[PDB]
């Protein structure tokens, strides 16, 4: 399961952020067992962090600092995980994490993503 | 002018474009001997050392006037070029030229690119490349960027008449050197690196010799046009019927009843996912991935209680064996006609559409998959033969010239060495060592797995003695002999190796040891076939030496083409052709495992790895590369064979030298053993003797008489037919048919007494000489007399004895009497024991050919194929518990269910390594053997997965001289067998009738008259012009178009079509048959009562006909009563309208009338094939109609009636998966096995079988069916050759 | 391997009698567990009473004069898939005569499911002092001698017919 993700990324302050996540899974996705992990860190030394994910339906769980800005904006189906980020500010800079779990295929996929904000 | 050679100056170029000059102001073929890459003529003598590589005039006086050059090497080979300026920038006389044409014509240049591609080839196959290799593919890319502007600096690119880009191999470097530079820069996905594979393809014109073998191959090919279409056209026809029959028959599956929770079919098929989700819903035989296949009718499969028959869900083999669209059809229609793995398709369909269906697989099996294969055989047979006679007709040509125009041109080690090298005295000592070479081989023989100490201690002692023999020998000949001439001939080189090798094991491969076995092939030199043998293998090597080459390029081009584009996909995508989630035992990751699938396809097993690729890497891709793999090596493997067969034939000798012309080694002892045997027999028998009423011929005349008159003979061929029923009503249902056993015990005395009655009659008629004299009757002596046997010890009471019990099994050859009354098959038989003489010596080469290759076998895997199995799920434990056979005894006596499990068909002794070899020979169940090999340890050690992978090669080797070679000797020997046989006779048919021969004699003239009726134009003017508007030679045409979308309209059927479309082709059907009644009735207007003077106007008509009476009753058959099956039967009949499609063919005509010329003698030998098949499913219901269902054996293919046995002999007739079969026959003991279990409702108390006579049985019918199969194969081919002889 | 093969009807007297009650599963892989229970009207009356019923390996019976000491189980032993399930009569007497039925009631066991099912299947007995040979051994009997006895006239006699025209032969000899 090869991700596909840049590796950096830089977003204009207070505009929309585009963080494309796929994967190319032989595999025929089907959400009984998929799982979509969505985790995010600043620092290498600081702990990482989950804000999405999906079990059997897209879960959000409201963080502070991330709440009413996240939402996800792609469909597992067509191999497309990409979310968004509204109106980023100086803050959310750091090393975004998507971690894809793809039964029946063992790999456990894995992206990267740094996240930059130009004023 | 023999002295022509000059220097090439310019002013010759002044001189070149001087005559050019007039000839374009004034408005011959070039030489076939100075062409490029040629030799220079003999006549032209030597060239002088000053001018060797240097620019030459064009001698040719065609392009003499033109502007150009010729340039010749050390190799006198022709290199001509033109005198242009290098892209009109450098001209002839620049140095730059001079020196890189020098380098061009260098050897060594083309030395140092041989040596590139291969090292190019070896790097191609490494899956995973290392960081070096980016950087090595730099210097590649370099050399290959080097020798195209070597050539292209004075080749040109440029139009001059010549230049890179005219010759046609140099297009391929275009296309390799660009792909190089694009991809290098630039940067589809799943085929980005094959194109690099197309560099191998340049082994063809670096090497040289290969360039006319891919000549001959597409010349080989070209002559398959009217073949293939008639292939083509064959296979849609049975793809349509087969349509017609089984649309959804595959989709039958068995469903639950009491289904919970008030759900319907519907509500639940759509909620359901998962393997073990369909088996909470339908029956899936334990084990297995596809669910059951049933039928709605008493022939079909049966649901167990409690689960009933609905055409609902995917089809089997992942969804890709259905009739359901003509796609598939044709697929699984293709399967059949290459007998591929056709036992599913066969047991499938039967299971689904119920058991009477066997015709059509029949009919297909015989008329297609048979006659195809017969007809592309037999047309490259063709074109190759005439190739082979046009080579030879230059080849004595090219020699005749020469020669008339080269005449018109016109101290004490002496004494001790003479010694011994008398004592190497020929008559005596060879045979000594023959001895010596053969009672090693019958030691060797000796290994079997379990040996006593003493016994492997003895071998052991043994072979060294005959090593020291061997040694001893080699040795008194190297001193005695001299020893610059003792390696001069060629049995000294082998024996020399072999000796050294011996001595190598003496200081010890671990294989080697084997290898004493080569040693056998010493008796070649008296033995006439194993020369033949040896001269075969030799050819192989040696002048059809190019042809194996290019197979092997093509096979190495196939390798390693799938491993690019497959190899990954069989990784990632692989979960879904696997449930544990790991590599199949057959893929295409690696470049071996590559090898091995391609190997496959050659054989013939084409299509299990096909549905995994399929399922694991798309669909077209998958097919494509299949089927060029089986187009690409078919025609090449076929080649192969024919080219070395017809070498066999002919071509090795025209009786130049005498059978061991030099006084042979058999023919010296023999006389001087001649001279001792005579000596004993004028001596000693000396010494002993030294020491010591006409009433009886008339009524001889009267029984003679009577026996010959007609009604006699036909009396007692139908009394033969009736004891052959009243055998086969004999089945494991007759404790029920009461009356019908009575009647059936009585009618044995009846018949019984007839036969006595006939063989005393015989007696008085010819007397005990003329009766006994001759071979049926003593065959018919001895079936009644054993049956008069067995109604004796009835009437005594001893009939409990177990021989007599043995000897009613015997009472299943009473067919054998049809033998001598029917005249075809008389004559078949008699033609087939003609032949066996000469099957005798090569059924003892191949034989002892594999014993080498069986104690090969027996020294490398004896009983090391022991596993410990689990036997509820069937698996082998895990190598990491259950070591070894020891803790496999302490885990079964702690658990239960484990079994220290043999193989059942293994390389434990010789002889079981013989069975195996037929096995794997045949490619029946030979994959179980060879992954049990390939996991191979040690005795006592458990096996590991792929652990000694590397032993396929033994068994790839093997297919490759075992199967591949001696068949070539097989059939070299049958057919010179069957030419000495028609000669004798003096060229007649040797399988008909003389009525059958009047009858062929007339049939063959039938179609010689080219020239027809007058058919005048008829009087009334209107119907006149009806006339010439009929005739026009376009009418016809557009007919023909009619009946291919005609055809079209057929063919875009499909399961599940909507109730819309169904109608619409409905009528698209009547408006055709509408259309053709119309013109069919415009036809008998014009040729008023003269349409029927011609036999395919008979036919338009018939087929009109049906067609509407067929169109009427479907329609009443649907309205009144209910009729699936009769419908679609009677809905074929529509078919008809497509067969008149060959009527305008003319290539399809010829090869229609070819097969219908030959199906007499075809029906003979069908009759015979019958008989065969008849004594053998009577003996198969007698003995193993109690065995255990277990592999081949089943529910509904078993031997428990005439049914079933008949249905699995017709199987194994083309020997599909006899051991499945033989499997559960060999089990014997328990707990393979149960002697002691009462079928219920019957006496019979065994459930396992014989070995012993289930082997004699399988093997017997396999080589039986092989050769009658192959005079089938001969007729056919016969009749082509001679009926395209015209 | 089963076969389901009828019962015969004709019980001499005074000599044992084998009842056969023969039940075969439809596909024969399936596993089952059945026990079968038995039942008998006596010639001249009008109501099935049950008599013996074999379950496990037992053959608990019904008391009941007629059938009390005579009965003993000769079916498939030992298993619980028992598809032959049929019974013998030991000395058989002319109460026994009368129609006597079977019940199987099997539970095939599969793969998320069981399915208890119900076969019944019925015979007659009739006894007798006598075994009466069965028709067809008699006019089969009487059919072997005939035409073995016709047979060899038709080749009798033709010989002489030819024997007479050989004879002919030698008269113009
Ligand atoms: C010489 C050079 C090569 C010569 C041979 C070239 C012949 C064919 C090349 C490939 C042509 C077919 C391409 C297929 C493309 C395709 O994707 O087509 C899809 C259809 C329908 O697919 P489905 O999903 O409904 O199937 C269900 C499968 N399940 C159940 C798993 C979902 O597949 C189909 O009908 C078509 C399946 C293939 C039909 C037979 C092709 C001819 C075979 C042998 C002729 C040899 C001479
Ligand atoms: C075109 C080429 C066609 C080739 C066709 C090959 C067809 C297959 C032929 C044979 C395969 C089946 C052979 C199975 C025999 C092995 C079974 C076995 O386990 O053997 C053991 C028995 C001994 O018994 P035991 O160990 O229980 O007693 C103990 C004895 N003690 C004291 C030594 C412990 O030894 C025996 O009987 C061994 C009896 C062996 C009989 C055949 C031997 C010769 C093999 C082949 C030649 C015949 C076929 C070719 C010619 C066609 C015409
Ligand atoms: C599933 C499809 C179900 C529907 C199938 C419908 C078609 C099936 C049977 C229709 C058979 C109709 C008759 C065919 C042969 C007609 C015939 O009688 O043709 C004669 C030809 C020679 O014809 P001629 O040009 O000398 O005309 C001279 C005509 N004369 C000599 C009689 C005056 O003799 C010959 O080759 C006879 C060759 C006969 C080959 C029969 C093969 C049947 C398949
Ligand atoms: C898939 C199934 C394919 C079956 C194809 C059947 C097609 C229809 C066959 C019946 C044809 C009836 C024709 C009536 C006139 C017969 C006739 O006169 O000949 C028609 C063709 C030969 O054409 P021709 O007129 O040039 O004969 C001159 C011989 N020649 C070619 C050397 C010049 O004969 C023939 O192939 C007749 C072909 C007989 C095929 C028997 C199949 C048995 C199974
Ligand atoms: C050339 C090959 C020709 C082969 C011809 C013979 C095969 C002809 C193939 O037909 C066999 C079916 O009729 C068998 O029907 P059943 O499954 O009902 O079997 C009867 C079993 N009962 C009725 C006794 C229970
Ligand atoms: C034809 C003459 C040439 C062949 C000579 C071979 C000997 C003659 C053999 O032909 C007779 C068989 O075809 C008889 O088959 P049945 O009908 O008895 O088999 C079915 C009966 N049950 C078992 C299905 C009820
Ligand atoms: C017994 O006699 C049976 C006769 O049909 C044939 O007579 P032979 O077996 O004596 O055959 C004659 C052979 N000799 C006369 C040449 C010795
Ligand atoms: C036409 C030519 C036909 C030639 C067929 C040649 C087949 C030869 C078969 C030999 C068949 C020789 O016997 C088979 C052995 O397997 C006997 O093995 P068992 O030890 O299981 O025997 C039971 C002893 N308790
Ligand atoms: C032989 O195979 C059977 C089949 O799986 C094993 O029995 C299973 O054992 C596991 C224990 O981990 C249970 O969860 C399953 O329910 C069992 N299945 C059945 C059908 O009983 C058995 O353990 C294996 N034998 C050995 C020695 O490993
Ligand atoms: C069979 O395989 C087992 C592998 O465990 C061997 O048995 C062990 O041998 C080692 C080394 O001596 C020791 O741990 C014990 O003696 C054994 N342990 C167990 C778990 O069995 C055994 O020697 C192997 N060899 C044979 C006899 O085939
Ligand atoms: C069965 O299911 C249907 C759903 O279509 C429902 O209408 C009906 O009431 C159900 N019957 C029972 C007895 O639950
Ligand atoms: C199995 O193991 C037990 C353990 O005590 C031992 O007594 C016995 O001999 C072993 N073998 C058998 C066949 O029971
Ligand atoms: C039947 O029983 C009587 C005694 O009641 C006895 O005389 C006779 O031998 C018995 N016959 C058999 C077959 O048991
Ligand atoms: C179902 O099984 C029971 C025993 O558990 C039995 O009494 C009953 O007769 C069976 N019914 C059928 C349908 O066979």
């Amino acid at each position: 399961m090869e991700v596909t993700v840049p590796a950096t990324l830089n977003v204009l302050n207070g505009s929309d952020a585009r963080l494309p996540c796929t994967f190319n899974s032989c595999y025929t996705v089907n959400h009984k067992q998929f799982s979509l992990n969505w985790t995010y860190q600043e620092c290498n030394n600081c702990s990482e962090e989950m804000f999405l994910q999906f079990r059997m339906k897209i879960i959000n769980l409201k963080l502070e600092r991330f709440q009413d800005r996240v939402e996800f904006s792609g469909n597992p189906s067509k191999y497309d995980v990409s979310v968004m980020l509204r109106n980023v500010q100086p803050e959310d800079e750091g090393i975004y994490n998507c971690y894809i779990m793809n039964p029946p295929d063992r790999h456990r996929g894995h992206g990267k993503i740094h996240l930059q904000v130009l004023m | 002018g023999p002295q022509s050679f000059v220097h090439f100056t310019k002013q010759s170029l002044a001189l070149i474009e001087q005559r050019i000059a007039e000839r374009k102001s004034k408005e011959p073929k070039p030489s076939s001997d100075l062409e490029a890459g040629k030799q220079l003529p003999f006549i032209y003598g030597d060239i002088p050392p000053g001018m060797v590589s240097e620019p030459l005039e064009d001698l040719d006086p065609y392009y003499a006037d033109k502007k150009t050059f010729i340039v010749l090497n050390k190799g006198k080979t022709i290199f001509r070029f033109n005198a242009t300026p290098a892209l009109y920038m450098l001209s002839p006389f620049s140095p730059l030229r001079r020196i890189s044409i020098k380098i061009l014509v260098h050897s060594l240049f083309s030395m140092l690119i041989m040596c590139t591609i291969l090292t190019n080839c070896i790097f191609m196959t490494m899956n995973n490349p290392p960081d070096w290799t980016k950087n090595v593919k730099y210097t590649f890319t370099g050399i290959y960027t080097f020798e195209s502007l070597v050539k292209i600096l004075a080749r040109g690119f440029c139009v001059g008449e010549f230049t890179f880009l005219r010759d046609p191999w140099n297009w391929l470097d275009f296309v390799v050197i660009v792909f190089a530079y694009l991809t290098e820069f630039v940067n589809n996905v799943s085929a980005l690196r094959t194109f690099r594979v197309l560099r191998a393809l340049k082994t063809i014109s670096v090497i040289p010799g290969l360039k006319t073998i891919v000549g001959a191959l597409i010349q080989s090919v070209k002559k398959l046009s009217d073949v293939m279409i008639l292939t083509v056209f064959c296979l849609s026809v049975f793809a349509l019927i087969g349509l017609q029959l089984f649309m959804g028959n595959l989709k039958h599956k068995c469903f639950r009843n009491s289904l919970e929770n008030n759900e319907t079919l519907e509500s639940i098929m759509n909620t359901l996912e998962s393997e073990e989700d369909f088996r909470k819903y339908f029956y899936y035989l334990e084990g297995s991935k596809d669910a059951l296949l049933c039928g709605f009718s008493t022939d079909s499969g049966q649901c167990p209680e409690g689960y009933t028959c609905v055409k609902i869900g995917r089809n089997p083999d992942y969804g890709y064996t259905s009739f359901d669209t003509f796609s598939w059809a044709f697929l699984a229609l293709f399967r059949l006609m290459t007998q591929d793995y056709w036992e599913n398709l066969y047991q499938q369909t039967l299971r689904a559409a119920g058991k009477t269906y066997m015709i059509f697989f029949v009919v297909v099996i015989f008329l297609g998959s048979f006659y195809l294969i017969n007809l592309i055989l037999a047309v490259v047979a063709m074109a190759y033969e005439e190739q082979n006679q046009a080579n030879i007709e230059e080849a004595k040509q090219k020699e005749l010239e020469f020669q008339q125009m080269l005449d018109r041109l016109k101290p004490y080690w002496i004494k001790f060495k003479k010694c011994i090298y008398f004592i190497v005295m020929d008559p005596f000592v060879d045979l000594a060592i023959t001895i010596c070479i053969v009672l090693n081989t019958l030691f060797m023989a000796m290994e079997h797995h379990p040996m006593t100490e003493e016994f492997k201690n003895v071998l052991a002692i043994r072979n060294l003695v005959f090593t020291g023999i061997f040694a001893a020998e080699m040795v008194l000949k190297l001193i005695a002999m001299d020893p610059y001439e003792y390696f001069q001939v060629g049995w000294n080189i082998f024996d020399s190796l072999i000796v050294t090798l011996s001595l190598v094991e003496l200081f010890l491969l671990s294989v080697l040891r084997s290898f004493r076995l080569l040693r056998v092939f010493k008796l070649a030199k008296s033995w006439p076939t194993l020369n033949m043998l040896i001269k075969i293998i030799g050819n192989s090597v040696g002048a059809f030496g190019n042809l194996t080459l290019v197979l092997a390029i093509i096979v190495f081009i196939f390798a390693v083409v799938g491993m690019q584009l497959f190899g990954k996909s069989y990784k990632e995508c692989v979960c879904k052709i696997n449930d544990d989630c790991t590599l199949p035992r057959w893929h295409m990751n690696d470049f071996f495992h590559s090898f091995l699938i391609v190997f496959r396809v050659l054989c013939g097993e084409w299509i299990e790895t096909m549905w995994d690729c399929m399922e694991v890497a798309g669909q077209a891709m998958c097919l494509i590369v299949y089927m060029m793999v089986m187009v690409i090596g078919n025609l090449v493997v076929l080649n192969l064979f024919l080219a070395l067969l017809l070498s066999s034939f002919s071509s090795d000798n025209l009786t130049a030298i005498e059978e061991d012309p030099d006084a042979n080694n058999l023919q010296i002892a023999v006389t001087r053993i001649k001279k001792g045997i005579n000596y004993v027999k004028q001596t000693l028998r000396e010494f002993i003797l030294k020491a010591f009423g006409k009433i009886w011929w008339n009524i001889r005349k009267t029984c003679y008489k009577i026996v010959e008159h007609s009604w006699f003979e036909s009396f007692i061929v139908l009394m033969i037919l009736l004891s052959s029923g009243a055998l086969a009503f004999e089945d494991i249902y007759i404790e029920r048919k009461k009356t019908i056993k009575i009647i059936l015990e009585y009618a044995d005395k009846i018949f019984t007494y007839i036969f006595i009655l006939e063989m005393l009659l015989k007696w008085i008629a010819y007397g005990y000489k003329t009766y006994f004299t001759n071979a049926w009757c003593w065959l018919d002596f001895l079936i009644v007399d054993v049956s008069l046997v067995t109604l004796v010890a009835n009437t005594l009471g001893y009939s409990d004895l177990g021989p007599i019990k043995s000897l009613r099994t015997l009472r299943a050859l009473r067919p054998l009497r049809a033998l001598s009354r029917f005249e075809g098959m008389r004559v078949v038989v008699n033609a087939l024991i003609g032949a066996i003489p000469s099957i005798m010596n090569v059924l003892l080469v191949c034989l002892i050919f594999w014993l080498i290759f069986s104690i090969m076998g027996v020294n490398l895997f004896a009983g090391k194929f022991y596993e410990c199995i689990n036997t509820t799920d069937g698996s082998r434990f895990p190598a990491s518990q259950v070591p070894n056979r020891s803790e496999c005894f302490a885990l079964m006596n702690v658990s239960q269910n484990v079994r220290w499990k043999n193989l059942k068909v293994n390389f434990d002794n010789v002889g079981l390594g013989y069975l195996s070899l037929l096995q794997v020979a045949t490619f029946k169940g030979w994959t179980i053997i060879m992954y049990a090999a390939v996991d191979s340890v040690n005795v006592d050690k458990q096996p590991k997965y792929e652990y000694s992978l590397y032993m396929y090669i033994y068994f790839v080797v093997f297919i490759i001289f075992g199967s591949f070679f001696t068949l070539n000797l097989f059939i070299c020997v049958i057919i010179d067998n069957f030419n000495q046989q028609k000669k004798k006779l003096g060229g007649q048919d040797i399988f008909m009738t003389e009525e059958q021969k009047k009858y062929y004699n007339a049939m063959k003239k039938l179609g010689s008259k080219k020239p027809q009726k007058p058919i005048p134009r008829p009087g009334n003017k209107i119907q006149g012009c009806i006339f010439d508007l009929v005739t026009n030679q376009a009418f016809d045409i557009s007919i023909m178009v009619l009946i291919c979308l005609n055809m079209v309209t057929m063919m875009v059927e499909k399961e599940g079509q909507s109730q819309h479309m169904t109608e619409v082709l409905y009528w698209i059907n009547v408006v055709f048959i509408i259309l053709f009644t119309g013109e069919c009735v415009l036809k008998l207007i014009s040729l008023r009562h003269y349409y029927f003077t011609v036999g395919w106007n008979i036919f338009d008509f018939v087929v009109v006909i049906i067609s509407i009476v067929g169109m009427f009753l479907a329609d009443l058959i649907e309205t009144y009563f209910v009729s699936p099956t009769l419908f679609r039967v009677i809905r074929l009949a529509r078919i008809g309208r497509i067969l008149r499609l060959v009527k305008g063919a003319k290539g399809i005509r010829t090869l229609l009338f070819a097969l219908m010329m030959s199906l007499p003698a075809l029906f003979n030998i069908g009759l015979l094939l019958f008989l065969v098949m008849f004594i053998y499913a009577i003996f198969g219901m007698s003995n193993f109609a109690y065995v255990k269902k277990e592999d081949g054996i089943n529910d509904m293919f078993n031997f428990e009636t005439f049914g079933n046995s008949m249905i699995c002999l017709f199987q194994i007739t083309t020997s599909a998966g006899w051991d499945g079969l033989l499997a559960p026959i060999l089990n014997s003991k328990p707990p393979d096995c149960d002697p002691k279990k009462v079928h219920p409702g019957s006496s019979v108390e065994g459930d396992c079988g014989n070995p012993s006579v289930g082997i004699f049985y399988f093997v017997s019918y396999i080589i039986i069916s092989f050769l009658v199969v192959v005079n089938m194969y001969i007729a056919v081919i016969l009749e082509n050759f001679s009926v395209a002889t015209e | 391997g089963c076969v389901e093969v009828d019962s015969e009807t004709e019980a001499v007297y005074g000599m044992t009698f084998k009842i056969l009650c023969i039940s075969c599963k439809r596909r024969s892989e399936t596993n089952a567990e059945t026990f079968t229970e038995w039942t008998f009207r006596q010639k001249g009356t009008e109501e099935f009473v049950k008599i013996l019923r074999y379950e496990n390996e037992v053959l608990q019976l019904e008391e009941d004069e007629r059938f009390e000491g005579r009965v003993v189980w000769n079916g498939s032993r030992g298993t619980k898939d028992l598809q032959d399930l049929s019974i013998f009569i030991t000395n058989v007497t002319y109460n026994h005569s009368g129609d006597y039925e079977c019940h199987v009631y099997r539970l095939l066991f599969f793969e998320n499911y069981e399915h208890n099912t119900s076969v019944v299947k019925k015979i007659h007995i009739e006894v007798v002092d006598k075994a009466n040979r069965d028709m067809a051994s008699i006019v089969s009997e009487i059919m072997m001698y005939v035409l073995i006895v016709v047979l060899t006239i038709w080749l009798v006699a033709e010989m002489i017919y030819c024997y007479k025209k050989i004879a002919a032969a030698t008269e113009t000899a």
